[PDB]
């Protein structure tokens, strides 16, 4: 470190190592501080996480017994020691509270004023911050597995829908139109994640073991059909170009948004390039996932190597992207793991799971 | 070693029964030296993992004990722990499926027992214990 910060003092090294290397250690580094508590609000499991785009700040939670939490990340007290404070919450006791498990929650990008989140009682609502009351309510035919907000569009405000129907459906935040689907899936889409780098792209994956990439300005389906071996197993693609052999429950694009990292109920996370679907034949190893519902992962970013946190049982394994190295099993959780967020502005890691706690997980030294 | 010996001695069913004078000899072997505990979890994952359902108790309360009283379980209980923390998991819940659960119901109400000891005996940054206890009171106590 003293090698570090003397040679970013006397410019042989770009600062820009400095800050890639040690947000690298600091990860590596990564534990469960018992020196940070997230305050527990949550009745049930927690599905979902969402740290805020903007300023990193502020976080929502929902759990399995639909109610919405919205904590406060920083330390506002002098200790070293401190408790994330729930700011807002929409409980049992709110109008608009979700009546079954909220499974997926989404700050809007751009902006804190405002949030998404859906439920199974098949319904996405938008609310407003500020007031903590609806803005909107989509109703669905079939209940939300997930939803999501392009994190880069500043053109469009698109959100996409995946519930149980073989359908995409596309909600349009700006003037609203919940008609759009994109259609080519044969079974519950299970996962909705648009690419970082490309506006009207959005990867979608389904239970029927297929993840497609849709331009959805485009009228004549997906882009591209993710398959596992590249063409050595080649058929007239009515039933072969599978992503996985079992149900894709996750979707996640790397940072730059060049790759796409899918893990299915075959206990396998695939690492796809983003612009031809070619699976890198990363290894990555057994990733244990049996979700029944979308997991929700992530990946770091701004370190000199990528990594992706993906929840491992009870855990939260940790790998590195572009190599499938297992670096560490981050190991402080009681039930299964359903969502793990990142905090890119310090390397920091909350992890909510089935058994009513978010995690903090924090680098030593 | 002389570990083991203590853990025969009080493990031991044909006497089931909390006997003082040892668990202070075990305390005081155990402050005495660092490494005794280190090895005795391992003797009392013999004992937790035995079939008879008085061995389990007899370790489970020599665990507790040490936890509590030697200051050297309590560096293994409150810190580098996350075996305690599966094992609490194990033991009350259900084993992992294929493998059932083999302790006896009044074991599982010692283990719930102790677990409320513990919330507050030890728990000024060591708080999965109560999640635990929660989680049993709302999946499988």
């Amino acid at each position: 470190m003293l090698g570090f910060l003397s040679a970013r003092q006397t410019g042989l090294e770009d600062p820009l190592r400095l800050r890639r290397a040690e947000s690298t250690r600091r990860v590596l580094g990564l534990e469960l501080n018992k020196d940070r508590d997230v305050e527990r609000i949550h009745g049930g499991g927690i599905n979902t996480l969402d740290i805020e785009p903007v300023e990193g700040r502020y976080m929502l939670s929902g759990g399995s017994d639909g109610v919405i939490v919205l904590y406060d990340l920083e330390n506002s007290s002098r200790q070293s020691y401190y408790t994330c404070k729930a700011v807002c919450s929409i409980g049992r006791d709110h109008p608009d509270v979700h009546r079954y498990s909220v499974e997926t929650v989404q700050w809007y990008p751009h902006d804190t004023g405002m949030f998404t989140s859906s439920s199974f009682d098949k319904t996405l609502k938008v609310w407003d911050t500020n007031t903590l009351q609806t803005a909107d309510v989509f109703n669905f035919e079939e209940t939300v597995y997930s939803h999501h907000m392009s994190p880069v569009s500043t053109k469009h405000c698109l959100v996409a829908v995946g519930t149980r129907g073989p359908k995409v459906q596309l909600c349009d935040l700006k003037s609203g139109s919940c008609s759009h689907i994109l259609q080519g899936h044969r079974q519950e889409i299970l996962a909705v994640s648009w690419s970082p780098r490309y506006d009207y792209i959005l990867a979608t994956a389904s239970a029927d073991s297929r993840v497609k990439l849709w331009d959805v300005r485009r009228a004549s389906g997906c882009l591209i059909t993710l398959d596992q071996h590249n063409g050595k197993k080649s058929q007239a693609v009515e039933s072969a170009n599978t992503a996985h052999n079992g149900k894709v429950n996750g979707l996640c694009f790397t940072s730059d948004g060049l790759h796409l990292l899918t893990v299915g109920t075959d206990n396998r996370m695939r690492l796809w390039n983003s612009s031809n679907g070619e699976n890198t034949l990363v290894n990555y190893g057994k990733v244990c996932n049996n979700s029944k519902k979308g997991l929700k992962f992530t990946v770091s970013c701004g370190c000199s190597s990528e990594f992706v946190f993906v929840p491992y049982g009870s855990t939260i394994a940790v790998y590195t992207v572009y190599s499938g190295e297992q670096i560490t099993m981050l190991k402080g959780h009681y039930k299964t793991v359903d969502c793990c967020v990142f905090q890119s502005n310090f390397q920091e890691l909350y992890s909510g799971s089935r058994d009513c706690n978010i995690l903090a997980w924090v680098p030593s030294l | 070693q002389k570990l083991s010996k203590l853990v025969e001695e009080l493990t031991t069913s044909g006497e089931p029964r909390l006997n003082p004078e040892k668990m202070k000899e075990l305390k005081k072997i155990c402050k005495s030296s660092e490494e005794q505990l280190s090895r005795a979890y391992r003797l009392l994952i013999a004992q937790l993992t035995q079939e008879h359902a008085e061995i389990r108790l007899s370790a489970f309360q020599i665990v507790e004990e040490l936890f509590v009283r030697s200051h050297q379980f309590r560096m293994l209980v409150v810190s580098n722990f996350q075996e305690f923390l599966e094992l609490t998991l194990g033991t009350d819940p259900a084993q992992p499926l294929p493998p059932p659960r083999e302790a006896a119901q009044r074991l599982r109400q010692a283990t719930t027992r102790a677990v409320e000891g513990w919330n507050e005996k030890f728990g000024e940054a060591y708080k999965k214990l109560a999640l635990g206890y929660h989680f049993l009171r709302h999946n499988k106590k």
